[PDB]
């Protein structure tokens, strides 16, 4: 389909698989999102990463 | 041209934000590997230093003797779209015959979804959100009866003239988008794009919208971010004469194509007002249940 | 080797022999605004060393009964050094921050402070107690300046949200038996590439004691908590006369 | 026209239906999306971030709420005394409610995965001690003594330079997923109990406090997932929000 | 006009016709008229077993 | 027939819906289109054409309306006196309303771009002078003196053979787009102020008028765009048009 | 005086930076501006009245009776276009009757 | 819209009609199916016992 | 589709992308228009064009 | 708060008993003569 690229997720790090019948992409369905995760951004945002075996403070 | 060394070797202007982490595909829960007894010195997975600010890296494998478990449990239902793309109530509009509110056969609703707790608490888990939305409009009398009445919904963006009566000239709707529908027809439904002047809507704005002295009488503007004010939603019965029926319009919103940034603590005190996080100071309650002693269930 | 550290930027250097590593907010270092994210057309000014340096702005006393404090960024610096002048003369501002909270004691003192950064830290009021009055916080409470402000109800962060979940934000702890400082690096966080340093506070810095300060009679009772911070990658645009608010 | 035939479902409005709807603003183009730090992609990303577990969920008066964030330990008499106990059930009323995991857990009917609780000792550097933290899988009643707790999954914690220790509550279930457990038949899905005992004793020299506090941080392991979206048990609003 | 709502275990059960739970922000609900054809939906295998 | 199922939206009439409708005149062929000069393709083409800006929007009686199209300058006392001021906000009530840009701007909710105002001096050939035209970005209050205005974006204009000078109001905003600004919270989107001061003085020899007029022409730069169509704030009709 | 608009640009009046502008121009095309349904005519068929009480009415096709639509088209002198016409009927109260 | 014409049968609910119905739980994934002895495939399997 | 060429824009300097179900093209949707512009036709219709740097009247 | 605006070092007592403050050469002239009260204060290095 040759429509407009006016979706809120146009240019996202996760590609979607949607359905639409109109010339404006935001009219499309939610579809399926990409199953990528990055827990470290929140759970482990340390500069110098420390291993599991070693002692965190040495 | 550049000649002095400090200028040639400076990092001033680097627009590439270095990232310490990156996303990996994770369509299923991680598996469990076999493990055996370990009796070592130097190695100590169980000991952590929470002060650092990171969460424990200790795993089942290193704390107990585990077996192998091939985990095929999906992670699909916890994506942002899975969590938010479910229509919920965000607005009610009454058009009574004899009343004190909108007895003139029309109503103007400022588009603001923070009037209902269920939906509000979910979106406030994040600071910034960008998304498209599907809006559904359910109309009927206050008993839930369906009557043969024609309505007109019109989206009035900031700066467009707000209708001031049921016969207002603004209903000519030559440019604004309007929907004409019957209460007998199925609920009206349309798709709305991301309309903010900003890259995202934000449920929290720790600032003021204008400059100047922020004296007592203007403190009501603290936290007000125009980037979130998308306009007015106007409704009217279509006719120069009053309607014969009392009506109610329920507005449901279903987000889609969602992106969110900056997670935050979740509301734990009842909401009081749309515009802010004010809470009843004399009723600050614990986040959850309590008990008599720390040594008893 | 993770306990010792030196932070040098501008004409200032910080040292610590009891650190606990460094946190980089949301895993990304501060950076200048790219030409594709930018929108304003005037050439920005990037003062560099004269504004990206460490500023020690305030010292609070940790007491056995202290409830906790907070500071707003960039509010805390708007009237200090060259950074302040640039924030005043320009409409547009953007930068990152290196926050270093200091608090030392003895091997006989105890207590733990939670140091965290909360973006768009909107303050709420107790609504007249009954919650029937729609009151609003005053300017001196939303933008307290360098002296900061003391939390009235830390459990709900004075905004109806559980402090018990504040750790979902970039943070570190100062557990006296372990470390004597916390260092957090924060990138520019906003839905716009640039914004006003005066009307908008990008995030708030919270320093709250979760485990109360304690010690025996005879040990130094005055235990200060000092706040030092440095802007990173400061950029300014939209020049005109200076304005304080 | 083309021969069609309406089927049941016609005209209904299903709130979770993922369909297409006419766009109100033709040819509209949104404001470009600039870079913003901290983007989240899956709620599971947040379940792995530790938050404070209110083990000491007993004080209820406003001025004492902060005391729920930490529980105490102090010099005992060496009889392997009990320090504290709590259910491991994450989506159940109790301590876990203070954590972000417990809250997000409330928006899903079923969950599956291992859990982890990290305990941080905030006593003075001169204080030493050894605690026994135990996890009793389903069917085991609250341990009457340390000798009974010790028979289950446990960790023996030694205070030292490393302020914290992690107790892993490994996923030990009969079913692949557990629904939220509560009193009654749904106790079928209970995770078990966690008890903390003194292995030796809290020891300190002259000059240091005889009482110190422990802060508990909880989150989920990487094998943790949730299914079947549902509304949370709470609705934070009394009347209409004005 | 009627409203059917699926309340999974642990979700708040409506206690009145005006209960807040009808906001149905997460649970799936169907709004339909007695005049419309019978409502119809597909349900997956939801057991923990 | 083919199994179908009606979804919400059925039967509704959305005024901006771009659909197909049965043709009333089958096999009809329109009159061929001959060549006609001046075809426009995009409203942005018109926003770049300068129109007269009513800086002097004060006289209101019918017989004096034309005076709004020009403002005066005359010999002063060399104290860097103020000549005129106005908000740069294009979609706001004021001077810009006289321009085609301001009017077209009224049919869109948001705009983005640099602006330009060209001032034409219509005094006599023997008149000379130097003016300071300044643009004060948001946050800067109306300049009290020339020394304060001079701190912002400005142009120093020298009267001569070239009758005109152009002041560029560069796009200096926090947001990518601005909505129409007005008193209140929406002042968040204000563009700023434009002030005109005497740099030296208006000088003329014996025999030439001591007062002359300046005409201001305004339009948009090529980086200017508008989004989100809306109805204009005005409806030019009182009762029914007969 | 020449009759042309200024050719001066930001680049030459102040020191500028590079800005990659990806703001669309799509919403200002003629179809974007006009292809939005607006009111252009009303026809009354009253039972007891002074206008059309005979159950029929003739309306001269002329869209200049309403200001919003009129002002938009009068921005141009000549226009050529196809059109979609929608007819909304109901009683004066907005009631739907089987007629 | 696309020209259609409703035919008889429209709106009826036939209990043995094998059709498609909207799913109430998008992106839901059932508990995996472990091995269980004695699976039956056809009632004729039982008629021979 | 093999239909009639009876649209108001048949033979325009800008091509469109439309949808239709009838034999008469004017029944089609509005679609998407070509994003071409020619400001000079109105903003700078001078015979002898003058540069930006030079003085317009010399 | 005023001192902090210049060149400074923040010293933390610990195993390393010492800390070094560097008084970087910040002068207008390439060389300074010995400074004393009066016009020769022109050559003063500054304060610590
Ligand atoms: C026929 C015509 O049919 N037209 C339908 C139609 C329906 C809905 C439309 O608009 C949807 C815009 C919604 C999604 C934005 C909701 N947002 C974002 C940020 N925000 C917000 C943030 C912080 N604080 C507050 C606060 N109130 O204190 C509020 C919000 O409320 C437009 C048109």
């Amino acid at each position: 389909s040759h429509e407009n690229s006016n979706s809120a997720t146009e240019g996202s790090t996760i590609n979607y698989t949607t359905i639409n019948y109109y010339k404006d992409s935001y009219a499309a369905t939610a579809g399926k999102q990409s199953l990528k995760q990055d827990p470290d951004k929140f759970a482990n945002p340390v500069k110098d990463i420390f291993t599991e075996m070693a002692a965190p403070l040495k | 041209g550049d000649r002095v060394a400090d200028v040639i070797e400076s990092s001033i202007g680097d627009s590439v934000s270095r990232a310490l982490t990156h996303a990996l595909p994770a369509p299923t829960g991680q598996n469990t590997q076999v493990s055996s007894h370990r009796l070592d010195t130097g190695k100590v997975p169980a000991l952590q230093a929470a002060e650092i600010g990171a969460s424990s890296n200790a795993s089942d494998e290193s704390m107990i003797e585990t077996r192998c478990v091939l985990n095929s449990h999906s992670t699909a239902e916890t994506t942002l779209d899975s969590f938010f793309s479910r229509a919920g109530l965000v607005g009610e509009i009454d058009l009574p015959l004899e009343g004190t509110t909108n007895p003139n056969g029309y109503a103007n609703w400022d588009i603001d979804i923070t009037g209902y707790a269920q939906m509000r608490r979910k979106v406030e888990l994040f600071t910034y959100m960008r998304f498209d939305a599907e809006f559904t409009f359910v109309a009927c009398t206050p008993t839930g009866e369906v009557v043969p009445q024609l309505l007109q919904y019109m989206f009035v963006p900031p700066g467009a003239p707000k209708p001031d009566s049921r016969e207002s000239l603004a209903w000519q709707t030559a440019t604004n988008p309007s929907v004409f529908v019957k209460l007998s027809d199925p609920p009206a439904q349309v798709s709305v794009p991301f309309m903010s002047p900003a890259s995202a809507y934000q449920w929290f704005y720790d600032g003021y919208p204008t400059f100047g002295e922020h004296k007592q009488e203007k403190d009501l503007e603290y936290g007000a971010c125009p980037n979130n004010m998308m306009g007015t939603f106007s409704v009217r019965t279509v006719g120069t004469s009053k309607s014969k029926y009392p009506l109610v319009v329920r507005i449901y919103m279903r987000m889609k194509h969602v992106r969110a940034w900056i997670p935050r603590p979740m509301r734990n005190q009842n909401y009081l007002f749309k515009a802010n996080p004010n809470y009843a100071g004399n009723s600050i309650k614990p986040t959850g249940a309590s008990r008599t002693a720390i040594t008893t269930l | 080797s993770d306990r010792v550290a030196q932070l040098t930027i501008g004409n200032s250097t910080i040292t610590t022999q009891e650190a606990a590593n460094i946190i980089v907010g949301y895993g990304e270092w501060p950076s200048y605004c790219s030409d594709s994210d930018a929108t304003a057309v005037d050439k920005p000014t990037r003062p560099d060393v004269s504004v990206n340096r460490f500023y020690t702005l305030d010292t609070k006393l940790w007491e056995k009964s202290s409830k906790g404090w907070y500071w707003k960024f960039p509010d805390v610096l708007t009237e200090t050094g060259v950074f302040g002048q640039n924030a005043q003369f320009h409409y547009l501002y953007r930068s990152g921050f290196c926050i270093h909270v200091q608090c030392n004691a003895s091997k006989f003192h105890q207590g733990a402070l939670l140091v965290a950064v909360l973006p768009e830290y909107v303050i709420g009021t107790v609504a007249g107690g009954t919650g029937t009055e729609d009151t609003h916080p005053p300017y001196k409470q939303t933008q307290p300046g360098a002296d900061g402000f003391e939390l009235q109800h830390p459990y709900v962060l004075d905004a109806g949200i559980p402090i018990s979940q504040l750790t979902v934000c970039p943070h570190q702890w100062i557990n006296l038996r372990t470390n004597n400082c916390a260092t957090i690096i924060v990138p520019y966080i906003n839905a716009l590439p640039f914004d006003s340093a005066l009307n908008h506070c990008n995030f708030g810095l919270l320093v709250v004691p979760i485990s109360p300060l304690d010690y025996d009679q005879g040990a130094t009772p005055v235990i200060p908590i000092t706040i030092t911070l440095a802007p990173m990658c400061s950029e300014f645009a939209g020049l005109r006369q200076a304005v304080t608010q | 026209g083309f021969p069609t035939e309406l089927k049941p479902g016609t005209n209904q409005f299903l709130t979770t239906d993922d369909g297409v709807s006419a766009p109100i603003l033709p040819n509209f183009h949104p404001t470009p999306c600039i870079h913003i730090p901290g983007e989240v992609r899956n709620l599971l990303e947040l379940c792995q971030v530790e938050t404070i577990l209110e083990v000491n969920n007993v004080p209820t008066n406003a001025t004492s709420l902060m005391e729920r964030l930490r529980f105490p330990v102090s010099a005992q008499a060496g009889k392997g005394e009990l320090c504290a106990v709590f259910r491991a059930d994450p989506g159940r009323n109790g301590p876990w409610q203070s954590t972000l995991l417990g809250q997000l857990c409330g928006y899903y009917t079923q969950w599956s995965g291992s859990l982890e609780v990290t305990f941080m000792f905030t006593g003075s550097f001169m204080a030493t001690g050894k605690m026994l933290i135990a996890y009793t899988p389903p069917g085991g009643p609250l341990p009457k003594d340390r000798a009974t707790a010790m028979l289950g999954t446990h960790v023996i914690w030694d205070f030292g330079l490393q302020s914290s220790v992690t107790l892993v509550i490994p996923w030990i279930s009969n079913t692949h997923y557990r629904a939220h457990a509560r009193d009654g038949v749904f106790d079928y899905y209970t995770t078990g109990l966690v008890s903390i005992w003194y292995q030796t004793n809290y020891v300190v020299p002259i000059g240091a406090p005889n009482t110190a506090y422990i802060i508990a941080l909880a989150a989920a392991q990487k094998n943790f997932t949730m299914k079947l979206c549902k509304d949370a048990s709470d609705i934070l609003q009394t009347g209409t929000i004005q």
